């Protein structure tokens, strides 16, 4: 009901795109052809997409207050103007005139939109050298692709962490800890219950002065210049919109060109051979920091190359 | 009975020259320089075979048992004694398989035990596949003319062939089923 | 949930009775794709948006995609033939009328779980029997 | 200080994924109950979450849990874990962003599993469950139904147009068990709570795979909605008082996450144990 | 006096191991009857579980269940124990959810049973029974039949076998009958008992271990559905009836939990025992 | 369910002639999982689903995913063979042809409990002969 979404006034946003939104009205059809195309069914859709596009979130909401507990300290971004896009590939469109032809991510308890944490992981893992398969059909992509990730991945961790040399095996071993927590030869290490790195659901934060929710228009013309394009509605997160990031990241010590546990590195330390040129530390922080430049530098979402979901700081 | 009938193959002497059949061409057949023994727990259960001194299954089995069997530091593992017994129609086709038959045996020891704990007993599981070939190369050597001749025979019952037909390859099985199981009672104390 | 060889049965002759399944034994490439997306849509939207938008014919699409509504109806009107007298005072036994449409059917008889349970073992029947066949 | 009940709030998506080849739409289901095809907790992965939240207590975890699998000596758990079954799944509604949804069935369970385990607190929840049982028999009287405990909520639509929620003005709603089975509470029929809770209308979740920004695979993932409530009785054998202690106030306290199921590296399966408060 | 009926009323999901190696899907299977084929407890095992329990009172365990394995001196047992039969299984429905099933075939047994051991109050028992049976041979003229007793159960489905159940109007079902044979039950033939107690009908439940995360094992459980139904005859020997009563009494007793079988720190096999009502 | 020597000949042979195993002896490392998997899809989907999936050719399987189909219609097939012809005995010992594929032969032949326990039998003693070779 109107603005302010909150747990007490508000219908389920994720329940109004894909339940609600295809009821049967005594004088609405979008059965036959006619249907679909009249005036009447549009009208329809447009007050239900009204509805879904009429919700505000405050900053001290008590759901965002809620998330913040249970999944720590937030990492908080702002959308461009693209807007953002989510679950995209979901099926909902009846084939009818005004309604949204695209899905949308909604969380399904609290209907506040959202990125799933597999969709963070993907993304954070889709700029290291690591995150093709060798298959046999990627082949001739592989070594072109971890070279130019490699390069960049090293530019970042020069960056972020107080490193002045990083290696290939070194890059590896990090990327296989941080995203796989294991090796990259399979085997895996006696890590504690903190020492693992978990991506939650990025959440909407903060809608500051307006809705969260837009619909926007991509009109692809067909690859015949002559004939009518197709206007296609779908639904996106408002510019200017708070995203919590939510991580669960911890240190990685990198003793010579392997991941080290705490307990394993508190025992090679005291060993009474050491190389402070061989023992690499990324701090949680340092962690952070890489992955809000990755979000920075390529984005959430889909449609990114055309440039949804692209952030800055807040 | 175990140094008669078994070690110097009296069965087979005997049994043939109840019925009068005995002459040079089996006489020929005739097996010596065996062990026999056999093991009887406290309940009813025997554990016996025999194997031939003669040959490097014999040193093989000595040394196996010099190896695995606890002194008051090889380590021995006790669930490959029922892989031999369950596995015993399978581990028979691999060693009548001539061919890859040193092949199979380690890829068929290698896929069961595929597990990390393992990895610490590959020095078992190689002394058991090459006392295992072995055997059943003197098995066959020994055995394999004698049981095809003594099919042939035409006089002998049915029940007098499968007593005296020894098949190489369970035979082997047994062998190693038996060494390995006398490690076992060796080794495990009650505590 | 457990497919049954006699919804398997109908599946195949529905396809090959609404000119799916041509008489080499082989179905264009798009239709898998298609009952994918209409068993996605079934879950995600609804009974009524996904049979809406499979059961139109005016859709610019590379094949007749109006034919899996008919091989649904088709494995409905087949299951509910097979129903007993025990079902049929729970369950609605009645064969559902060719020329009428499968959404209006839905509409007009509620939303029903039984609709859409049949719905859903006659998509599962569909995607096997259809992975059953060639794709050429 | 034998059995005690345990109320399983999930902070976040729960996927216990079943042994289960579906070859329909949904590629991975959850567990269900064996019996009331309930999605639930098998008693062995929960056993398995809890063990590796204290792994860094060696004591505790051999003491209560038992022995490693890679031991020479094999130690039998003292502390028996019963399957978490489901209590209360959030619905979406139109008035309202969910509504707890529990059945008069569930409840019957519950009733009926109190009565059999002797939980600590049973005895009083025990009779006001009944009594609030007992209410709401007499007024359905057969007929299918959700009634709601909140004038508010009248005519809420429970994630199907055809349940529509009403409001019985004879049935109190104590607020301890308010506190167990959830805020905004809905009690429907055992009919609309298997529509509810059937593989057709359990949430859904699409993953693909990308290969260099193009997707290579695509399947569909089955979870149970957040801030979703299972209970799952605990037994205390033979166990230290201390080690049981330290347990039951790491367990209970606000500030531990048990993560549960699958999907941890993805944020599945986050949950916060509450004890069975006194009423 | 010698001879009684317990029944075994299930809390958990039990699984008790028959040491059969399976070389398939189901390493591990639960044991089943050596004649009808049904899932079943084998006496050894209700002996050492009850054995297990009593384990306190010693004095009670020598004079009952005999010595310890380990005593210099032997005193064999004084009680016999018989091996649980399968009485009712639960079977999935729609109306309700989940139904007690019983076949002809097992109440035939357990009426031959009741002849052969003239149970405490078998002469009630077998003539109801009977009585029953021949009405339902009446009603079913040697067709394949489901019925049920409550008019409100009419048409209620039976999921793994895709029957629906008929309400024969002439056969009334005795409360005594109902206590013995489990609420909400169902009567249905020996082809639909054999089916739904067959191996691929009854629930397997996958399991596996994880070594930091990865997994180690893989294999698949089958159990017996909690709240199952099961009844074996206890005959006293020369048992004294001081030990015979309070082994009756603590038995019986509502707040007695017996654990039969395997996985008991994941809660498995947690069973009541209650004796043959009078009729 | 215990281990058949002539059925493990029979899948030895079966192995050999589907081209799974080559001159030298090894196999597609994910033949292994197939083999694994194909008796649990077979206990918990049904029969004929299981089949259907495993039969497929148009699947994006690392290997030939259907070579394990063919393979168990050998074994099937020897198993036919050498079955004591009588008139008391159930077991049909009609040789299932090459082309029919599997999934038809069990739809088009209703009594499935022998081709269950056939099958089930054939699938055991496939996953006890593969480890006789390379896991390569």
């Amino acid at each position: 009901m109107p603005k302010n979404y909150t747990l007490q006034n508000a219908s389920n946003l994720g329940w109004l795109f894909y339940k609600d939104y295809y009821r049967q009205e005594p004088n609405v059809d979008f059965i036959s052809t006619q249907g679909k195309e009249s005036d009447t069914t549009a009208d329809f859709f447009r007050k239900t997409n009204q509805r879904i596009t009429a919700y505000q979130l405050n900053s001290e909401s008590p759901l965002v207050a809620a998330f913040n507990n249970h999944f720590g300290t937030p990492l908080q971004l702002k959308t461009i103007y693209p807007g953002l896009i989510t679950g995209s590939g979901l099926p909902h469109q009846t084939g009818s005139k005004g309604e949204f032809k695209l899905g949308f991510q909604f969380d399904y308890t609290t209907g506040l939109p959202y990125i799933p944490g597999s969709s963070i992981k993907g993304t954070l893992r889709s700029m290291f050298p690591f995150s093709l398969k060798d298959k046999g059909s990627t082949k001739r992509i592989l070594p072109e692709y971890r070279k130019e990730r490699m390069e960049y991945i090293r530019d970042l961790i020069i960056e972020v962490t107080n490193i002045n040399e990083i290696s290939d095996t070194e890059i590896q071993a990090l990327e296989y800890a941080i995203f796989t927590n294991s090796t990259p030869s399979g085997k895996t290490i006696e890590f504690s219950l903190e020492e693992k790195d978990v991506f939650y659901d990025a959440f909407v934060a903060d809608s500051k002065d307006g809705v969260m929710l837009s619909d926007d228009y991509i009109t692809p013309h067909g690859e015949n210049p002559l004939k009518d394009p197709k206007p296609i509605l779908f639904l996106k997160i408002r510019p200017d919109v708070t995203i919590n990031f939510y991580f669960k990241l911890c240190t990685t010590h990198l003793y010579k060109e392997k991941v080290c546990s705490s307990k394993q590195i508190e025992e090679i330390k005291k060993q009474n051979d050491f190389s402070s040129s061989d023992y690499k530390m990324i701090t949680a922080h340092q962690k952070r920091n890489l992955f809000e430049k990755i979000l920075l530098c390529i984005g959430i979402g889909a449609k990114t190359n055309i440039g949804y979901g692209q952030l800055k700081k807040l | 009975y175990l140094l008669e009938m078994v070690a110097k193959d009296n069965l087979f002497k005997y049994t043939l020259s109840n019925k009068n059949i005995l002459n040079e061409n089996m006489k020929r057949f005739i097996l010596k320089n065996k062990l026999a023994f056999s093991l009887q727990k406290h309940s009813g259960q025997i554990y016996h075979t025999a194997m031939s001194k003669k040959g490097k299954s014999y040193v093989k089995f000595n040394m196996l048992l010099q190896k695995y069997i606890l002194k008051n530091s090889e380590k021995f593992l006790s669930s490959v004694i029922q892989m031999i017994r369950a596995h015993a129609e399978i581990l028979q086709i691999i060693l009548q398989n001539e061919d890859k038959r040193t092949e199979m045996l380690k890829n068929y020891f290698d896929n069961n035990f595929n597990e990390s704990c393992h990895l610490g007993y590959t020095g078992l599981f190689e002394d058991i596949q090459t006392l295992l070939c072995l055997r059943y190369q003197e098995n066959i050597q020994d055995y394999q003319n004698r049981n095809e001749i003594i099919q042939q025979n035409t006089i002998l019952t049915s029940d007098e062939k499968e007593i005296l037909i020894v098949s190489p390859a369970m035979d082997a099985i047994h062998t190693i089923f038996t060494a390995l199981q006398f490690i076992h009672f060796i080794n495990y104390n009650k505590d | 949930m457990k497919i049954s060889k006699k919804q398997i049965e109908y599946a195949i002759e529905a396809l090959r009775a609404n000119n799916i399944i041509t008489n080499d034994n082989q179905y264009p490439k798009v239709f898998k794709g298609y009952i994918s997306s209409f068993g996605a849509a079934v879950i995600q939207s609804g009974l009524i948006p996904a049979i809406i938008f499979f059961e139109n014919e005016d859709n610019d699409a590379n094949a007749d995609r109006h034919k899996i509504i008919g091989v649904l109806k088709d494995i409905i009107n087949a299951m509910r033939q097979q129903y007993t007298v025990t079902d049929a005072t729970i369950l609605v036994s009645s064969q559902i009328p060719a020329n009428y449409s499968m959404a209006q059917y839905i509409i007009e008889h509620g939303n029903t779980d039984q609709l859409l349970k049949e719905i859903t073992e006659a998509a599962v029947a569909m995607k096997l029997a259809l992975r059953m066949y060639k794709s050429e | 200080m034998t059995t005690r009940m345990y109320v399983i709030n999930t902070l976040s998506n729960m996927h216990v994924g079943s042994g289960e080849v579906n070859y329909g739409v949904i590629a991975n289901l959850i567990q269900r109950d064996s019996v009331t095809n309930l999605p639930n907790i098998n008693s062995s992965g929960l056993k398995g979450a809890i063990r590796e939240y204290f792994k860094e207590n060696e004591d505790l975890v051999r003491e209560l849990f038992g022995s490693a699998p890679r031991d020479e000596k094999t130690l039998p758990g003292k502390v028996r874990f019963f399957e978490a079954n489901l209590l209360s799944m959030p619905v979406r509604s139109d008035k309202v962003p969910f509504l707890m949804a529990i059945s008069d069935e569930v409840l019957q369970e519950l009733i009926t599993k109190m009565k059999f385990f002797n939980c600590e607190e049973a005895t009083q929840y025990i009779s006001h469950l009944s009594t609030l049982l007992d209410n709401i028999k007499t007024q359905a009287q057969g007929t299918d139904f959700a009634y709601v405990f909140d004038p508010l909520l009248q005519g809420a639509i429970i994630e199907e147009v055809s349940i529509r929620a009403t409001c019985p003005s004879h049935i109190p709603l104590q607020p301890s068990l308010k506190k167990l089975l959830g805020d905004r509470l809905v009690i429907l029929s055992h009919k609309y709570f298997s529509i509810l809770s059937d593989d057709n209308h359990l949430p859904v979740l699409s993953r693909n795979n990308l290969e260099n920004g193009q997707s290579a695979n695509l399947w569909y993932e089955q979870v149970l909605p957040r801030y979703s409530r299972l209970y799952f009785m605990l037994m205390d054998g033979n166990a230290q008082s201390e080690y049981l202690k330290k347990f039951r106030d790491t367990l209970c306290t606000p500030s531990t996450i048990i993560q549960i199921g699958a999907n941890a590296s993805i944020g599945y399966g986050y949950c916060q144990i509450s004890e069975l408060s006194p009423f």
